């Protein structure tokens, strides 16, 4: 049987986390602004000649609930942290969903890459090279994305999984 | 005298029975009139048909998305989105009445009924009615939710109106 992998996408609310988990599933772009409340995803992929299984948990961006975000990270073993280039709020806030996540597993070292989606968009507010920095600060890769184009879309969560499978 | 509108809900298009709301027209009149005129079709669009897409057991039913059918759309009479009038009521307790949103000022069509307190709610949506007969049907269709809102059946508004 192939291993599964539970990735976690993460994120402030509209930064583009079930746009890229629905691009890679489905081949399609959300157009649409589905706020959600929590979905599942599953699909088989060959990430260096190796077939898994990816069981994808898509999460809410709302900031009310953020204590109720501990019970999936709790489970969950690898984390895209996802913001958007045009929205530098949303870049900040990768920070606080960390440091969320290196307390509720009680560890410095969890599986995760950096994402800055919507890199189809002109009006950049976040440069790569700030994301660069940050990632290398953590010590995890950095990965532009658009789900609207593909663009980097596998290569995130591969990536993921790369970093689970090297931990 | 605020206005009172009913909801005649199907499951899977056999009838479950009849919702029927006081709109707090004295405190809300322009959230309380989109609401009526949407329950009446009047305008030529309007809840008749369209479904709850969210029905969370233990919080709310959520509906109104009558243009894609999704939970993304639905409009007002006013324009596709309108302002927050006040949050001068609260989300007290079960049969409360109140606008879904995407944010601040961004009332359309969509709505939601509580089933238990939701005060954290308060100051975020704006309340504007409450069931006035039938909450047993809301209770009713809370059987047909889950944890992510997802239903199980397809939960329909088959007729809608206002009542004398
Ligand atoms: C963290 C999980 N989680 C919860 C939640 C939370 C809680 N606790 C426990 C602790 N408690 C403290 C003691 C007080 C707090 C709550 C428990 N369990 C859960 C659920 C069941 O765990 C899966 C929620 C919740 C809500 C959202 C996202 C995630 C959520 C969410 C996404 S979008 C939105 N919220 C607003 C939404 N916007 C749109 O739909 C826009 C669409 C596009 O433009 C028009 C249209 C909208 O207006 N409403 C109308 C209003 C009710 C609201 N939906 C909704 O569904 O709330 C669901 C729910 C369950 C009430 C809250
Ligand atoms: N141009 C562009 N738009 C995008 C991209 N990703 C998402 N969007 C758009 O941004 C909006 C929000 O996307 P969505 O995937 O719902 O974001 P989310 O992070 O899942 N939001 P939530 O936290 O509320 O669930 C939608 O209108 C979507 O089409 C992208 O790469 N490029
Ligand atoms: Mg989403």
């Amino acid at each position: 049987g192939m291993t599964e992998y539970k990735l976690v996408v993460v994120g402030a609310g509209g930064v583009g986390k079930s746009a890229l988990t629905i691009q890679l599933i489905q081949n399609h772009f959300v157009d649409e602004y589905d706020p959600t409340i929590e979905d599942s995803y599953r699909k088989q992929v060959v990430i260096d000649g190796e077939t898994c299984l990816l069981d994808i948990l898509d999460t809410a961006g709302q900031e009310e609930y953020s204590a109720m975000r501990d019970q999936y990270m709790r489970t969950g073993e690898g984390f895209l942290c996802v913001f958007a280039i045009n929205n530098t709020k949303s870049f900040e806030d990768i920070h606080q969903y960390r440091e969320q996540i290196k307390r509720v597993k009680d560890s410095d070292d969890v599986p995760m890459v950096l994402v800055g989606n919507k890199c189809d968009l002109a009006a950049r507010t976040v440069e790569s090279r700030q994301a660069q920095d940050l990632a290398r600060s953590y010590g995890i890769p950095y990965i532009e994305t658009s789900a609207k184009t593909r663009q980097g879309v596998e290569d995130a969560f591969y990536t993921l999984v790369r970093e689970i499978r090297q931990h | 005298v605020n206005p009172t509108v009913f909801f005649d809900i199907a499951v899977d298009g056999e009838p479950l029975g009849r919702v029927s709301f006081e709109l707090f027209a004295d405190k809300v009149p322009k959230t309380a009139e989109n609401f009526r005129a949407l329950s009446t079709g009047e305008k030529g669009f309007g809840y008749k048909g369209s479904c709850f897409h969210r029905i969370i057991p233990g919080f709310m039913c959520q509906g109104g998305d009558f243009t894609r059918h999704n939970g993304t759309g639905g409009k007002s009479i006013y324009g596709e989105k309108f302002e927050d009038e006040n949050f001068i009521l609260k989300h007290t307790g079960p049969g409360i009445l109140s606008m879904a949103n995407a944010g601040p000022n961004t009332n359309g069509s969509q709505f939601f009924i509580c089933t238990a307190k939701t005060e954290w709610l308060d100051g975020k949506h704006v309340v504007f009615g409450k069931v006035k007969e039938g909450m047993n049907i809301v209770e009713a269709m809370e059987r047909f939710g889950s944890r992510n809102g997802k239903t199980s059946k397809k939960i329909t508004i088959a007729d809608c109106g206002q009542l004398e």
